[PDB]
């Protein structure tokens, strides 16, 4: 007697239907792209809208225990990365001058991993705001064709990979 | 998964 799919359409006994385990709507199979033989290999099944929803909210959730136990294996996988070295500990400030003093906000993977151990972050989106600031630093203080910045390259790029299907 | 079929 009512209306569903995000087509808005009364149920047509004749059309394969899935329903959305998280919001539970029906759909078309065909409007959602996806048959009945590959409906079978499933066990939840989750529409677009909300697959959508649960992406954005990956970054934002509140850590979990499994989680912050991830983290520390993403900085270890990142600590032992060739490119990794000069990112593994805070610029050495009787040494790099200019660097403190153009840089206010630096960050480091064992800065980072002091965070993670003490629970500083409680969101992905925390800790990929810190990683992210390494590597823009790095980016704003050395020229583009540098191996400093070309390290921060590699290693973002290395850093993105690893954090595919973390939560 | 949860379908309903013909
Ligand atoms: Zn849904
Ligand atoms: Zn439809």
């Amino acid at each position: 007697t009512k209306l569903y799919c995000i087509c808005k359409t009364p149920y047509d006994e004749s059309k394969f239907y899935i329903g959305c385990d998280r919001c539970q709507n029906w759909y078309h199979g065909r409007c959602v792209g996806i048959l009945q033989s590959e409906a079978e290999l499933i066990d939840e099944y989750v529409c677009p809208q909300c697959q959508s929803t649960e992406d954005a909210m990956t970054v934002l959730t509140p850590l979990t225990e499994k989680d912050y136990e991830g983290l520390k294996r993403v900085l270890r996988s990142l600590q032992a990365h060739k490119m990794a070295w000069p990112f593994l500990e805070p610029v050495d400030p009787n040494d790099a001058p200019d660097y403190y003093g153009v840089i206010k906000e630096p960050m480091d993977l064992a800065t980072m991993e002091e965070r993670v151990q003490r629970r500083y972050y409680e969101k992905l989106t925390e800790f990929v705001a810190d990683m992210t600031k390494i590597f823009d630093n790095c980016r704003y203080y050395n020229p583009s064709d540098s191996p400093f910045y070309q390290c921060a390259e590699v290693l973002e790029s290395f850093f993105v990979q690893k954090l595919k299907g973390f939560k | 998964a949860r379908t309903k079929q013909t």
